[PDB]
């Protein structure tokens, strides 16, 4: 869809959408076009999904991170701003926008995270990460709490994971080195064992969410919180006086988080492409456009260099700057998406004591920077050999059974999962037919259960691809093309042999007697 | 089993909020003294690190493992050489705490109490 002669615009739902929503009812009122802001929710997830399809909204806001997969799926229109346009703003936020030499997105608001304090509860705020169990000692005997901060999303984490040493891509001459990833190394694994160990020993609860850690902080339960600009408002309508400060260091180094560029681009297939630019270019990255969102909830330090004035005469953009020049600026490579997701599972599962410390990174680390397990259903997942031998990745994905189908790879936690042997080999004379509807059974008991099946082969291409796809064509009545095309967008290298097509082809017959 | 289960999560919780009273009531009416959390940390090791004394006796009179090693290697007497916790330290090495049990750092309990200034508690340990 999208309709012509209006704008639809998408933003989190923790910035300023109200104030961005001011700047669309000018723009209403002096054009007449018709401005919608809406904040739906898992809005990164969401964008993909929808724009794939050609629907979605005209503009996206995000942090420069998630665009140039956005940009890499045809998702996003180039922007092409006037000279003068561009010199408007500073030079690296065109940067963290800039995406195989094209600007694919308007930098709006530079981002880092804080450590926000309760000047009452805590006068004066750690220096170091290592005195913070001891302060929560203190102030549990008040009740009260130390820290509270959103322990499910990796972003609120990393600062610490990374301080020590660790990091997404390595950044080698001018390209992001996408198999030089940093999030098992001694620093990560420091980092996570100093969080890990703050929430056994009862410092903090796993699940703490944004919502819970604003509240606490918000209503004076907790002396320090971690969060970023956009959070400032809700504190001050609240009774709480608060400072924003450098964030800890650990182990004698300061916290490097991950700093976001707020960016917004243009759906590709909105049919109102001149529209966006003329709202976005004259009335939302202008002095007032930018001070009516501004008001409703700070954007950080704005990418407008006009602005220079009036920020950096507040001391929260001065914390802020410090943070963001200690921290590293997010790639904004395609790969983050499977960066980001890996780090989420690790850091969950190590919060919640379903995996070590080494083996949630260890997970992480070979997902973000190789790949693994590849989910075609909620409770089916789809891999290699390799995979079935690193308990670590059957763990993190929740594993509760295996279809080993192969006749020499063994089963390795007989123990740990349900096992389900197809031995069959990967030639032109093995009959993977036979197990179909044995396989199926064994899929619809585990998932009835509430498991998660992982069916491999050796590669991962030919055998249980074959299986997968048997799977989809009897539990949804779907043809076999369909059925290839759904496995291949989500694994792109499967390729069953000649005689598995055909004897899947022959299963599609009998699945769909009419 | 189940009910075993519930017994265990509210005495982990009793012994870490320093509830003397409730954790008796516990472990009259059965409480596993060895209940363990997703970290493999007992009611000693929370009453160890909170500075619960009378708990701490409670557990060991109750047969709790003095030696109990949680998920991350963390003992009972590593958690109290922590904060120079010496009338907690004194019994756990009365019940045969492990002088040298090493933490995922490395460090035994003399380590980690010099490593916190607890000067005092690391005379006692340095003999033994
Ligand atoms: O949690 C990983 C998540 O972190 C970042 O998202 C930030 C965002 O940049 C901030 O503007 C604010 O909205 O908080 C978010 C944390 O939930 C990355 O930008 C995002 O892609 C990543 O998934």
């Amino acid at each position: 869809k999208i309709e012509e002669g209006k704008l639809v615009i998408w933003i989190n739902g923790d910035k300023g959408y109200n104030g961005l929503a001011e700047v669309g009812k000018k723009f209403e009122k002096d054009t007449g076009i018709k401005v919608t802001v809406e904040h739906p929710d898992k809005l990164e997830e969401k964008f993909p999904q929808v724009a794939a399809t050609g629907d979605g909204p005209d503009i996206i806001f995000w942090a420069h991170d998630r665009f140039g997969g956005y940009a890499q799926s045809g998702l996003l229109a180039e922007i092409t701003p006037a000279a003068a346009f561009q010199d408007k703003l500073y030079p690296f936020t065109w940067d963290a926008v800039r995406y195989n030499g094209k600007l694919i997105a308007y930098p709006i608001a530079v981002e880092a995270l804080s450590l926000i304090y309760n000047k009452d509860l805590l006068p004066n705020p750690p220096k170091t990460w290592e005195e913070i169990p001891a302060l929560d000692k203190e102030l549990k005997a008040k009740g009260k709490s130390a820290l509270m901060f959103n322990l499910q999303e990796p972003y609120f984490t990393w600062p610490l994971i990374a301080a020590d040493g660790g990091y997404a891509f390595k950044y080698a001459a001018g390209k992001y080195d996408i198999k030089d990833v940093g999030v098992d190394n001694a620093g990560a694994k420091a980092g996570l064992t100093f969080l890990v160990d703050l929430i056994k020993n009862k410092h903090m609860n796993a699940d703490t969410d944004y919502s819970i850690a604003e509240a606490a902080f918000n209503k004076g339960e907790t002396a320090m919180t971690i969060n970023g600009p956009w959070a400032w408002s809700n504190i001050d309508t609240s009774a709480v006086n608060y400072g924003v400060t450098v964030l800890p260091t650990f182990k004698g180094q300061p916290s490097k988080p991950f700093v976001g560029v707020l960016s917004a681009g243009i759906n590709a297939a909105s049919p109102n492409k001149e529209l966006a630019k003329e709202f976005l270019e004259n009335y939302l990255l202008t002095d007032e456009g930018l001070e009516a969102v501004n008001k409703d909830k700070p954007l950080g330090a704005v990418a407008l260099k006009s602005y220079e004035e009036e920020l950096a005469k507040d001391p929260r953009i001065a914390a802020t700057m410090e943070n963001a020049q200690k921290g590293e600026i997010m790639p904004n490579i395609p790969q983050m998406s499977a960066f980001w997701y890996a780090v989420r599972t690790a850091v969950i599962n190590a919060a919640s004591g379903r995996q070590t410390v080494d083996a949630a990174l260890a997970a992480a680390q070979t997902n973000a920077a190789a790949g693994g397990p590849v989910e075609i259903l909620p409770f089916l997942y789809l891999g290699s050999a390799y995979h079935a031998s690193r308990k670590d990745m059957l763990d993190a994905l929740g594993i509760t059974a295996l279809i080993n189908v192969s006749a020499n790879c063994p089963n390795h936690f007989e123990g740990h999962y349900q096992y389900k042997s197809i031995p069959v080999e990967d030639n032109h004379k093995a009959d993977i037919s036979s197990w179909f509807n044995e396989a199926i059974d064994f899929i619809d008991s585990i998932k009835n259960a509430g498991g998660r099946v992982f069916v491999h082969s050796q590669a991962g291409i030919s055998r249980s691809a074959t299986i997968c796809l048997a799977y989809l064509m009897r539990t949804n009545r779907v043809k076999l093309d369909e059925a290839f095309e759904f496995v291949k967008q989500r694994r792109s290298i499967i390729s069953p042999n000649f005689s598995f097509m055909g004897q899947l082809l022959q299963f599609e017959s009998q699945v769909l007697a009419h | 089993h189940h009910h075993g289960s519930d017994l265990g999560k509210k005495l982990l919780e009793a012994a870490h909020a320093g509830q003397d009273d409730e954790v008796r009531i516990l472990m009259a009416n059965g409480a596993d003294v060895n209940a363990m959390d997703n970290f493999g940390v007992t009611p000693l090791h929370l009453a160890a690190y909170w500075g619960h004394f009378e708990i701490v006796e409670v557990l060991l009179k109750y047969g709790a493992d003095v030696n109990a090693s949680d998920a991350t290697g963390d003992t009972p007497l590593h958690l109290a050489a922590k904060w120079g916790y010496l009338g907690i330290v004194e019994v756990l090495l009365k019940y045969g705490a492990d002088v040298n049990a090493q933490d995922k750092f490395g460090k035994t309990a003399f380590d980690i109490s010099i490593d916190n200034g607890n000067e005092d508690l690391a005379e006692i340990l340095q003999k033994l």
